[PDB]
């Protein structure tokens, strides 16, 4: 039981390492594409479409 | 034998701890991936409010919003609800809206449109107009905040594709 | 290329403070523009409480909204309802594995909303009859009662019939924690690109039992392969109807787009049928047999046929719906239609449960209609089918000999019946009896079945071919 | 603001009633008739009324109160009797002096004249206080001493003024909280809608058994504190004895008896038996009524009150659970509640399911049952209460084919089904040991492992013996006991002994009126010792026909073990059971040779 | 057609009828095989009587 | 007495505006402020006057169920006069000894009841906080009832019977022999020894009404009974109010004049049929096989107005009689009766065909409040255990007779043979009783002990050892 409890810190360290590894890529992608995404969303919101749903 | 059962229970507890650590890592990775979307949406909303703050740029946008509301509220009398601000903006383009609704719908021009005195909430609505029917009984909430809120959830898969490539054969 | 750029288009979703009245779990709107059949709404109570609902009926300017979690406190002067774009769609993604979801698809763990790859329609589509193939592999559930006998093919729709008080939930949890392909065992740990996933759906599940599912799958490696769904009894019941639809949509996406082997487990189909009854009676609809709606056959067909292997795509869907017999009767509509639609069934027996044996699978009335395809030489092991047949025959002989015990006496039985009583005792005590956390691989299960079938001399093993006896009896 | 339009049955349609929300209760007519809205169609609001409707005409005004059907929660709830909508019947008699209840009497649901002693809690002026926070305690009874006064769950704000220690009636301001500059006065009580469950910080998994005393219930089919339960409710000791035992010995900090659809004679029986029952909390006989509040809806009461009776009861149970009290709630004749729902549906004309019952019956019973459970109280300091529903269905010719039991089986966790054959033979309690079940048997493993570690395996062995003997009796009725072996005869006679001396409880004698858990466990191990000792003895050459005669003394001893008086204390009676076990083992060893 | 027990028809009576029918079927099988064993022993005894 | 307010002339308004008539009810339009349950006097063009309650109001439209039938009703000349109040029976202590029509009109050449007060035929609910349990047993003299299903003063208990069975004879016998086992009056002096019977005859033969009248005359009970005879030839929906008239006059006598009333309702099946006819003419939603869905509440209203109330020295012992249409409890009439009543006496057709009188079957019969009316200080201390043992032995006798029908007698145990012997002697001697016998409960208990002494002490397991060894050897 003590040996099982010995790896609690090691498992937490591995989980934190994996979380940080994923978060690095996530933050990098977000920083790289945030301006483009915001521009696309602003263009979509500011430009409406006029149509009649009868046809 | 009892101690072997206890050791099996201890191994199960160790596996439980490992599984909990793995689940926490996966949840943290998902949280890190999905955190930035809310900030992006908030920045987009602030940018939309700033864009609507400029009357010269907002005038065509506001006119187009009222028109796209009208073409789906196909009635010859309707009421428009706007902010305390720029009510004279809608006032000055009344005939323009009437005629362009008439020619886009291939119908007669709007016979009567009136700005409702029940002005919108300036703190909540950052531009736009909630056009309602003549009886104030059919509402069309076409506001700068409402459109952004509607599009934020809709554009999620496209945003994901922009942020990262695919991983499966569609 | 990914033609998902249409998601940037924004559509005007309207808000209506025009509720004419409230009638049960339904609210009715008079003025809604350009009616189409089904949509999704998010209506707000006068006190600001946001509530969700669906659309039921459509005619000329006719719209009726069936609000989730009831319509308490809804008035006609302050409540407003927001009409979303179209019908319910689940945000689905490859990294959905390892996530726990509510019946509405909103995750209930501490993680965020799933980062969608695409929004998938919940109903599905009709698979072309010109593009179907047979299930031709085996899914090892780790339960020797289901592996050696009642083997589940890779694509087979096989239910688990149980009663109200029996531990069908525990068997479902064990299957989900232990399910996997036989191939990694057969391929000497060389095959790993054939990824395996599980979609677990809980319907009408009790709060304690839902907590048990969540805690158990969290505390094991099952979650990493599992996309999990819960629906509590006090939760809205149309959410209970949505839950299997969400589970099968996720499973279909995974298997037929990511080329994964997905095992789908649906828990308490009886609660789903009760929810069907409630929603069908919500509209002015005449009840059918035993009160259930007359189209329950079609709905269960739609749920169940979202399974099997398909042409082209390398994935598969294996479905194990679990239902409770309301009165321990086959003739009840739910088990009757489930048997009429699925392939075979697995029986969890009340008396076998009372006798203290777990997992209490009753072998005699349970068959797997597609067991032949799961059996083979490269598939599982060579002796599998013959051992299964011999075990079934010996168990039946032991059972009716035990029945005769009280009519003719022990001494009046033949050596067949003596060996059969011994075999039945050892069988129901060691082979069927399996620890809730014990994972017998299929070859281990076959070895146990051989060590237990070695009671009889080779002459008495009639159901097994001599070619197999000369190979496996002597070890 | 309102006007009656047309009345048929206890359903009233009122016009000019715009703006009324669903389930809002209104005042109908000049007598201010209490009535709840159930359907809205423009201004026409369909109001159900909680009393008579004969000989009426259009025109009576209707005033809407703006509140749902709420219940007054606070000091004075305990030791009182209410109807389906919490009208104090004792106060009704004191204010009317008649054999009839006044029409539309609006006496306060909770006594305002009595002034209680209020001890201010931890919170002071300026402290932020949220819903459910205990800002003071009240001495109500000797059994409910320190009745926790808690802020209403929906309220929140910062304290601007708190009353000092003293005596305050219901009608006295106790606490002033400020939220967004809106100061709101809080008295010693608060209202709360009966439909909405009281919020909980976290629903804990139930972990402690609700000891009922009946040996079959506490042994084979256990019920935990906070768990749900379905009881046969039929005539005999199945229901009344269980209710009395849960009242007197279940170690619940309070009980909320609610009855709907019971005959007036049965209500009268309940209303006088309870005040004369006592409990020994600690060397003191205290009335159960001090730990009891009762809802007394009858068959004469209208359908709306019948429907709302158990909602009021469960709201009271939730309120007392919010103080950390372990509350047991007995809903006798829940099938009559379902019948009230059916009659309301028929009045509304909505299409039912099954045969005649509304389809949402399953959903509503699911919600009502799931309002129970071990829970962490909403406010601060952290507490842990638990409401245990013990609901009684009633057969209507069918045993389980009725929709109410069919839904309950899938909803509830503990089921104690009636055995009609046992009742036909006057065997009490007359529950069925084949169809009844308790899913908490796995949960209670941790409780058993700490006090009675052998309890689960012994219960499993007893169930196995009963099932094996049941199937053997089924196969022997048409054949005869000639061919049965010694093991079969042992199984049959051991199960007969179990059925006649362990499962059977009269419930009226001084012995085994409440069989404690330790006495139940001791007799379980005694009976299992008898069974397996006989089985091992006949595993040798001992003919069991001779063995039964030679060990009739031991059989009588194990049969009469049920006659031990539990009042003697666990120590000496456990010593007696150990002596009995040793005597049994040595006698069987002697008789084997 | 055939015969009936002249009992009032209700679903409770239907349940009693199916349980009685399955009991009758299991008794039929039980006594049929018991008679098979008894006739085997009886043929043994009667040839024993003959010789 | 504040009845001086009766001096108030309220001018009734007459409606010559009948809109339509169908079945037992008439519809009239243009009614000015109609009251829901107010009765109306409508005069035919012939000139006769008939009464009728108002079923339901709708604006200016009133629906009236004319009690005396719709024959002769036209539209042109029929005028309807609206009495401002609902039905009220003129009630007084002098109506004892008088015979009344189903509408309450006298049919003994006597005058109208000189009313002391007018009572609405519906009554008022009783506060549950002011109810008292009917402890006092009444000795009906019938051994089939006293020993097994003892009736307490203030109990509702029907005589479940069928066509051609002597339910009338059993009711007359109970009326003749009604009396407390331990009367309060010392040697029948100083207190009301004799019950004051209120007998309502509805939808009944003239022969049965004549039999009841003649039996009351012969026993002398006529001078203290009021008969509300609504014969077969009498109007059909006049049976709606006759049980209400009888029960209101019974309530007057028991709760206002402090008499002990033994109310007997001759045929509740006819009342149920009249209710069904009215509901069918009303196009209401049926509840079961054409019966109204509110019949539960109607039967509750009829039956519940019985028993003792706090502060009054009187009581109502209600013994309604109803014929099961097909000898079955499962019919809606007896089913809904038993759901609210506190017991029943089952007159069994098979028992009657065997010549046994009274043909009372004890297995379906029950007295739900017998438990607290017998024992120490009331009847004898062995009564409860003797009744339990007799019921158990009779049930075992029926089971053994069924088995003997199925399998041979030799397969039955000694218990079963003793059960058949006990059943035969039981039915032939204990249940069987002359129509004029009037055996006391102590004689019945002694005979029951003589019956039980067939079995040895060991197999009387359902009675306490104290009672067994106290009473078995008395002989």
């Amino acid at each position: 039981e003590q040996k099982n409890a010995g790896g609690v810190g090691e498992l937490e360290k591995k989980a934190e390492a994996g979380v940080q590894g994923e978060l690095a890529e996530i933050k990098k992608i977000a920083e790289k594409k945030k301006d483009d995404v915001v521009k696309i969303l602003i263009e979509t919101v500011i430009k409406p479409s006029a149509e009649v749903h009868i046809n | 034998g009892n101690f072997k059962s206890k050791l099996k229970k201890a191994m199960l507890s160790q596996q439980i701890t490992k599984s909990t650590i793995a689940n926490k890592m996966r949840l943290k990775v998902l949280s890190a991936r999905e955190q930035s979307l809310d900030g992006i949406f908030e920045e987009t909303k602030e940018k939309l409010s700033g864009i609507a703050n400029n009357r010269d740029e907002y005038k065509p946008i506001l006119q187009s919003l009222i028109v796209e509301a009208l073409l789906k509220l196909l009635e010859p009398k309707a009421i428009v609800k706007a902010l305390e601000r720029d009510v004279d903006l809608i006032e000055s383009m009344k005939d323009d809206i009437m005629r362009e609704y008439g020619e886009k719908a291939q119908r007669a021009p709007l016979e009567e449109i009136v700005i409702s005195n029940d002005y919108l909430n300036k703190d909540l609505v950052s531009g736009g107009v909630v056009v309602s029917n003549a009886s104030d009984k059919i509402e069309i909430n076409n506001t700068l905040e409402e459109r952004l809120k509607l599009l934020s959830e809709e554009a999620l898969p496209a945003i994901r594709l922009e942020l990262y490539g695919p991983s499966k054969t569609r | 290329k990914k033609a998902v750029e249409q998601g940037f288009n924004v559509k005007p979703r309207l808000n209506y403070n025009t509720v004419s009245g409230v009638n049960g779990p339904l609210v009715i709107l008079e003025k809604v523009k350009f009616p189409r059949y089904n949509e999704i709404v998010n209506l707000t109570l006068p006190d600001g409480t946001v509530r969700q609902g669906q659309v039921l009926e459509i005619r000329g300017d006719r719209a009726i909204v069936q609000v989730f979690e009831g319509t308490s406190g809804i008035d006609v002067k302050k409540t407003t309802v927001e009409f979303t774009g179209e019908s319910l769609r689940i945000p689905v993604s490859e990294d959905m594995l390892g996530r726990i979801f509510d019946g509405s698809g909103r995750p209930i763990d501490n993680g965020p909303k799933v980062f969608a790859e695409d929004y998938l329609d919940i109903n599905g589509s009709p698979i072309n009859p010109y593009a179907r193939i047979y299930p031709e592999e085996m899914i090892s559930t780790g339960v020797s009662a289901i592996d050696t006998m009642n083997s589940i093919a890779r694509g087979q729709k096989i239910p688990i019939f149980s009663a109200s008080g029996l531990p069908h939930n525990e068997i479902a949890a064990q299957i989900c924690r232990q399910a996997g392909l036989v191939r990694p065992t057969k391929d000497v740990h060389d095959g790993h690109e054939e990824n395996f996933s599980i979609v677990f759906a809980a319907m009408g599940v009790n709060l304690e039992t839902a907590r048990f599912f969540k805690q158990d799958f969290e505390e094991n490696g099952s979650l990493e392969r599992t996309s999990l769904f819960l629906n509590l009894a006090n939760d809205p019941t149309i959410e209970r109807i949505i839950t299997p639809r969400l589970a099968l949509t996720t499973a279909e996406y995974l298997a037929y787009q990511t080329e994964r082997h997905v095992l789908t487990i649906l828990t308490d189909m009886s609660s789903y049928a009760d929810a069907l009854r409630e929603v069908s009676a919500a509209r002015e609809e005449v009840p059918g047999r035993r009160g259930y709606p007359g189209y329950m056959y079609t709905d269960l067909s739609t749920i169940y046929e979202r399974a099997g292997r398909v042409e082209g795509r390398n994935g598969s869907i294996t479905q194990i719906p679990i239902l409770t017999m309301p009165n321990d009767d086959i003739t009840h509509p739910i088990p009757d239609l489930t048997g009429y639609i699925t392939e075979g069934q697995i029986f969890v027996d009340r008396q076998l449960h009372n006798k203290g044996i777990y997992p209490p699978i009753n072998v005699l009335p349970s068959l797997s209609r597609l067991m032949k395809s799961a059996i083979g030489e490269g598939m599982t092991r060579k002796d599998h089918g013959d051992v299964s047949n011999q075990l079934y025959a010996k168990y039946a002989i032991g059972k009716d000999a035990a029945a005769m015990k009280a009519v003719v006496g022990e001494e009046a039985l033949s050596i067949e019946d003596k060996l059969s009583l011994e075999f039945l005792e050892k069988f129901e005590k060691t082979f069927i009896t399996q620890g809730a956390y014990e994972d017998r691989t299929v070859f281990e299960s076959l070895d146990q079945a051989w060590s237990l079938l070695r009671i009889y001399p080779k002459e008495m093993l009639n159901r097994i071919s001599p070619k197999i006896l000369d190979e496996f009896y002597d070890r | 603001y309102g006007a009656i339009y047309s009345v048929s049955g206890p359903v009233v349609i009122a016009e000019n009633m715009i703006g009324c929300a669903m389930y809002e209760l209104v005042k109908v007519g000049h007598d201010n008739l209490v009535g709840e809205v159930i359907r809205i169609d423009g201004d026409k609001a369909t109001i159900q009324v909680y009393e008579e409707t004969a000989g009426l005409t259009v025109g009576d005004p209707v005033l809407r109160t703006g509140k749902p059907l709420s219940v007054e929660l606070g000091p004075g709830l305990m030791e009182t009797i209410y109807d389906g909508i919490q009208r104090p019947l004792k106060a009704i008699k004191e204010e009317s002096q008649s054999i009839y209840i006044p029409r539309g009497i609006d006496t306060p649901a909770l006594d305002r004249t009595i002034k209680w002693q209020f001890t201010p809690g931890k919170f002071q002026v300026g402290d932020h206080i949220s819903g459910g926070d205990i800002y003071g305690s009240v001495f109500e009874n000797s059994l409910i001493s320190s009745h926790k006064i808690l802020l209403p769950p929906r309220s929140r704000g910062t304290i601007t003024w708190i009353a000092p220690a003293g005596e305050y009636t219901l009608d006295e301001k106790i606490l002033e909280v400020e939220f967004d500059g809106k100061k709101s006065d809080f008295t010693l009580y608060h209202t709360w809608p009966v439909r909405v469950p009281r919020p909980v910080t976290e629903k804990l998994s139930a972990d402690y058994p609700l000891l009922t005393g009946q040996r079959v219930l506490d042994a084979l089919f256990p019920c935990v504190q906070g768990g749900t339960t379905c009881i046969p409710g039929a005539f005999g000791c199945g229901k009344t004895v269980i209710s009395q035992s849960l009242s007197k010995y279940s170690n619940s900090d309070a009980i909320i008896y609610v009855g709907c659809g019971e005959r007036g004679n049965e209500m009268a029986e309940v209303l006088m038996e309870f005040p004369e029952l006592y409990t020994e909390m600690s060397g003191t006989k205290e009335p159960i009524m001090k730990r009891t509040t009762l809802v007394a809806n009858t068959s004469n009461m209208p359908v709306a009150a019948r429907e709302a009776s158990i909602y009021t009861g469960i709201t009271l149970a939730e309120y007392f659970r919010d103080q950390g009290k372990n509350v047991s709630m007995i809903a006798d004749s829940s099938s009559r509640w379902a019948e009230a729902l059916r009659e309301i549906s028929g009045r509304l004309g909505e299409m039912p399911a099954d045969q005649g019952f509304p389809a949402y019956l399953g959903a509503k019973l699911a919600s009502f049952y799931e309002r129970a459970g071990k829970a962490v109280a909403l406010g601060s300091p952290d507490r842990t209460g638990s409401v245990s529903i013990v609901a009684a269905v009633s057969p209507a010719g069918g045993d389980f084919s009725d929709p109410v039991t069919t839904a309950t089986l899938g909803i509830t966790q503990v089921f104690w089904g009636l055995d009609k054959k046992l009742a036909q033979r006057k065997h009490f309690p007359s529950i069925n040991t084949s169809v009844s079940y308790s899913k908490y048997t796995n949960v209670l493993n941790k409780f058993y492992d700490s006090n009675y570690p052998e309890f689960p395996v012994l219960r499993d062995r007893m169930k196995e013996i009963l099932s094996n003997a049941e199937e053997l009796e089924q196969v022997v009725q048409l054949v005869g006991k000639s061919a049965l072996s010694d093991s079969d005869k042992i199984t049959l006679d051991v199960a007969t002994l179990i059925k006649e001396d362990f499962l059977q409880q009269n419930g009226y004698s001084t012995y085994d009126a409440f069989c404690p858990i330790w006495k139940t466990f001791d007799m379980m191990r005694a009976f299992i010792s008898y069974h397996d000792e006989a089985q091992k003895a006949v595993a040798n050459g001992a003919n069991w026909s001779k063995l039964a005669d030679s060990t009739g003394d031991v059989k009588h001893a194990v049969s009469s073990s049920k006659f031990f008086e539990p009042s003697r204390g666990e120590k000496e009676v456990h010593g007696e059971f150990e002596k009995l076990l040793s005597t049994m083992q040595e006698r069987f060893a002697e008789s084997t040779d | 057609s055939g015969n009936r027990e002249q009992v009032f028809p209700t679903r409770m009576t239907l349940g009693l009828m199916k349980t009685k029918l399955k009991g009758a079927n299991q008794g039929y099988s039980l006594l049929k095989r018991k008679s098979e064993a008894l006739t085997k022993r009886f043929r043994d005894i009667t040839k024993r009587i003959d010789d």
